[PDB]
């Protein structure tokens, strides 16, 4: 997997 | 009050501290992922200088977490040098890092950071 | 690097923003009790202004408690004005304060606090 | 309770 998109 | 003295050179001991703790990795309490690179902050100080962190650490949920992994086009050198400007007021701004450090500010929501790359570039043109 | 440019007003920008979140009192980690009266706050923003708060929070041990006693003898408004200073560069020196103020910063180690309340104090004699 | 002293 996960990110700050 | 009304009736207040102030010390102008204050607010930049209290950073140039902060810098000191965070070199010294005292009280940091979150790893920022950038990549495979991975950089040791406090929450505040990047809440205080981002709008991107202001955002995720007012959030209930993702404040308790420890670890931010950041999106994959974000170059891990544009981030090291915003990260020293938050604790610093130096941005380290040079001909061959002005596009990643843009794209990392805009991502990172600084907007005096844009702002002064955006003249930067239009004054190479 | 030697080739960066500076925001003047960065350093009290941030200190504004840390003194927003300490009001409404976000990722505050500690309570520092002062006679019966409580006051939150940041470790970090602690450390970087006292010299007690920064041997405090050095020790491994004391830095894990989310609650901090001070001494009975320190009067909890002297306190809440140097708390004020800490976030905001300003402070609230009057003449029915200033006795209790100098005290509370000598106690704290505010070391510029200290210098400025006694030519305060020997100007009035 | 405890203060520092
Ligand atoms: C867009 N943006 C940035 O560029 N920075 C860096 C700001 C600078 C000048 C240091 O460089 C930002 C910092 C913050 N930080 C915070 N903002 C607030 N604010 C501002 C907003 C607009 C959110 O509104 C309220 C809630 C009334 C008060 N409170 C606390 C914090 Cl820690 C936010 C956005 C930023
Ligand atoms: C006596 N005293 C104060 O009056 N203040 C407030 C300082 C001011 C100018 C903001 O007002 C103090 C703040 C700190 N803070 C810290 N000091 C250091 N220092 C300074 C010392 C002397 C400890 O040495 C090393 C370890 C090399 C670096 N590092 C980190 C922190 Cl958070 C300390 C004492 C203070």
């Amino acid at each position: 997997a996960w990110v700050i998109p | 009050a009304d009736s207040c003295i102030q010390f102008t050179r204050h607010a930049s001991d209290v950073l140039l501290n902060l810098n000191r703790l965070r070199s010294r990795d005292i009280l940091t309490d979150v790893v920022i992922v950038v990549s495979r690179e991975q950089f040791r902050a406090h929450k505040t100080v990047l809440m205080a200088c981002s709008g991107l962190f202001y955002s995720i650490f007012t959030d209930q949920l993702k404040c308790n977490l420890s670890v931010i992994n950041l999106d994959p086009e974000i170059n891990p050198e544009g981030f090291c040098i915003l990260l020293d400007f938050m604790y610093t007021s130096r941005l380290n701004l040079r001909e061959g890092n002005i596009m990643a450090v843009m794209a990392t500010a805009m991502y990172l929501q600084m907007e005096h950071v844009v702002d002064t790359c955006r003249k930067f570039i239009k004054a190479s043109e």
